[PDB]
């Protein structure tokens, strides 16, 4: 046969992959977190975009610490091999490196070293992306008028820079979910996924602006984080 | 609007 | 005129910008640091790839932490009306978050916010890229076989992930500046910087591993992280 | 080779 490039993820196995949502809406009391308004919407709507994407996505509700940790680690020991990718979306509050169980913090880390490539030998050398909807912190923007690494093939989609907190309307859903589901299903069968990442960047720093009677809380604004540990280009699509 |  | 886009940073400026490479070989003997064998290779090999992207280059060399503050205070008081974009290049040991002056530590966030959208406003708007050769801890990957957010349009790419060491070949140079050099020379003209990057990480993840006489640092992998707070496509070149 |  003819020249042959490998720049891009295969994406063209039987399964797309899972898309594993985590929507955390309801915490336990003692915690003192409070209830996630908006985030149904968002949860439906990444369903219904990924779902366009070809990807089997699973809804999980309001999952303690425990629960997620042991969720995640089934995922990373099912088969994945007939799948060319991996999604998680985590919907819920954090911290920098936590999202919030309803009865208690996560580290990040413990949850995507179960996909680490020694691991989680089915999906090595195939994307994982990890999409995250969470505070990262407290800071608030007032804006301006023969091996591989173990580490590799990995994309964390954060909602906000780090250190930051992240915004969340009541009514719309938040403020990177819209604007990332918006983007895939304008652009997921045109554009490399770092070029659709980097369309919700500017989404978001653009066309969102907080409003608060809360001067401390009012007028802010917020930017994206793209963490990407990826070794090729990933598109949605494939050809024939 | 709501903080996480 | 007919329908226009603008999904790419405008680099038509008359000027590029400033490429500012603080290279730390030697350091305090009472911070019990060790010398950086090899970095000259790697501040020789940033100059001339990005000279040859019209970059204003400016090399300094073995910055106390008091100096680095002070020279990147003053380049960020520069007026950079006909500057594209801005670029700056720390060669160091480091921790997570931290980037070493040749007498103790600078956080890097101290450097990074003198060029926040309201601190720099001859930036505002355009890309500010750290190209950061350090490390970020000591762990080690054994592999397997109207308003803008003031930290919009930074870009960190980072040479390791976060937590880990990063690798630099006392003959050689680093292996993410020599990665990174080689992939400017061969794409900036073809390819979008995101994308750029993408290769580097699979250069790095695939090309190199380490060897040592000492079985804890024998036989690792190292894969960069690319941290994107850009709203545009980057491209180095434009149309005439 | 040697750590940053």
């Amino acid at each position: 046969s003819g020249i042959s490039l490998d720049n891009s993820y295969k994406m063209d196995y039987p399964e797309m992959g899972l898309c594993i949502i985590i929507n955390n809406k309801n915490f336990h009391k003692s915690t003192g977190m409070t209830s996630r308004s908006g985030t149904d919407v968002d949860a439906a709507n990444l369903r219904e975009t990924f779902r366009n994407l070809k990807y089997e996505v699973r809804n999980k509700n309001d999952l303690t610490r425990e629960e997620i940790v042991e969720l995640m680690r089934d995922v990373s020991k099912e088969d994945h091999s007939k799948r060319s990718s991996f999604v998680c979306v985590l919907l819920s509050h954090g911290e920098e490196g936590i999202i919030a169980g309803t009865n208690g913090p996560v580290d990040l880390k413990k949850i995507t070293n179960f996909f680490r490539g020694d691991r989680c030998r089915s999906l090595t050398g195939k994307p994982k992306l990890f999409i995250i909807q969470a505070c990262r912190g407290t800071e608030l923007d007032c804006g301006i008028e023969h091996k591989i690494p173990v580490e590799a093939d990995f994309l964390y989609a954060y909602s906000t820079a780090p250190g930051y907190y992240s915004w969340r309307n009541s009514k719309d859903g938040s403020w990177f979910i819209q604007s990332l589901c918006a983007m895939l299903k304008q652009y997921a069968d045109k554009l490399e996924f770092m070029h659709i990442l980097t369309r919700v960047n500017r989404k978001v720093a653009t066309e969102f602006e907080s409003f608060s009677f809360d001067a401390t809380f009012h007028a802010k604004k917020q930017i994206p984080c793209i963490v990407s540990m990826l070794t090729k280009e990933l598109y949605f699509y494939h050809l024939h | 609007d709501e903080v996480d």
